C-alpha cells in the first residue's frame, strides 16, 4: 500500500 | 533545509545527527534529533518505525559535517528506542510523530556538556509562542526537492508559526493537521525544512529562553506555496515525554 506520507515524511 | 544558511554545531549545540548502519559496514544518515537530557534525544517516531532494532544506529553529538570528524564531537549507541504507541501515518498527515533515544557512549556514559554539546530546555504545558513568532530549524536535509544528497555541511533557517486556523485551510492541509502538530513557513516560501531533516528541532526563543518548540514531522514537498511544514507540536507532549524519560 503506498500512501503519500511517505512522501511528505522529512 | 531549502535556502537558509550554512551554520556550524556551536549555534545549535543541541542537534544530534542519528545514522543507520547497514550490513557490509557503510553508515547512511537517517534523521535529525535534539539532547533534551544527558542521556536523551528526541526525534521521529517515522524516522525509525520501519526498522526498530535499537542496535542499527549511531548518534553523534557536536558534529556539523555529515561524513567527517569535527573535533570534541561525540559517538553514541541507543540504549533504548521509544517509538510513540499511537503514531500513525494518513493521507498527508504522520500523527504522534516522536520518539526518544536514550543515548550511551561504549564507555558507557551519556553527553558530557560541552561549547558543542549543550542540552535544549522543553516548554511547559500547552505553552507555544503566538503564531508570526520567528523560530529557526536545523538540519542535513535536502538543499532543494530534486536533490538526492545531502548537504555536507549542517544548516539552519528561520520560519514563522502558522496558526491552526490558517494552515487548517483548504489550499493549505485542510484537517489532515491537528492541534497535537504545529505549522511554521516563510512568508515568500523560499526556505523551508525537507527530506533528511525530519526529527530535527524547530526551536523558538521563550520566555527568556531558547526552547524546544517542535520537531520536523511533514509537508506537501519542500517550500511550495500554501503548504507550511509541520512540526510535532512538543508541549503537548510532555506526560509522555516525562513517562519515558
Ligand atoms: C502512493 C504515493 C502517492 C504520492 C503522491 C506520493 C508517494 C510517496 C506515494
Amino acid at each position: 500500500t503506498c500512501r503519500q506520507s511517505m512522501c511528505t515524511a522529512r | 533545509i531549502i535556502g537558509g544558511e550554512f551554520t556550524t554545531i556551536e549555534n545549535q549545540p543541541w542537534f544530534a545527527a542519528i545514522y543507520r548502519r547497514h550490513r557490509g559496514g557503510s553508515v547512511t544518515y537517517v534523521c535529525g534529533g535534539s539532547l533534551i537530557s544527558p542521556c536523551w534525544v528526541i526525534s521521529a517516531t517515522h524516522c525509525f518505525i520501519d526498522y526498530p532494532k535499537k542496535e542499527d544506529y549511531i548518534v553523534y553529538l557536536g558534529r556539523s559535517r555529515l561524513n567527517s570528524n569535527t573535533q570534541g564531537e561525540m559517538k553514541f549507541e541507543v540504549e533504548n528506542l521509544i517509538l510513540h504507541k499511537d503514531y500513525s501515518a494518513d493521507t498527508l498527515a504522520h500523527h504522534n510523530d516522536i520518539a526518544l533515544l536514550k543515548i550511551r557512549s561504549k564507555e558507557g556514559r551519556c553527553a558530557q556538556p560541552s561549547r558543542t554539546i549543550q542540552t535544549i530546555a522543553l516548554p511547559s504545558m500547552y505553552n507555544d509562542p503566538q503564531f508570526g513568532t520567528s523560530c529557526e530549524i536545523t538540519g542535513f536535509g535536502k538543499e532543494q526537492s530534486t536533490d538526492y544528497l545531502y548537504p555536507e555541511q549542517l544548516k539552519m533557517t528561520v520560519v514563522k508559526l502558522i496558526s491552526h486556523r490558517e494552515c487548517q485551510q483548504p489550499h493549505y492541509y485542510g484537517s489532515e493537521v491537528t492541534t497535537k502538530m504545529l505549522c511554521a513557513a516563510d512568508p515568500q516560501w523560499k526556505t523551508d525544512s525537507c527530506q533528511g531533516d525530519s526529527g530535527g528541532p524547530l526551536v523558538c526563543s521563550l520566555q527568556g529562553r531558547m526552547t524546544l518548540t517542535g520537531i520536523v514531522s511533514w509537508g506537501r514537498g519542500c517550500a511550495l506555496k500554501d503548504k507550511p511544514g509541520v512540526y510535532t507540536r512538543v508541549s503537548h507532549f510532555l506526560p509522555w515525554i516525562r513517562s519515558h524519560t
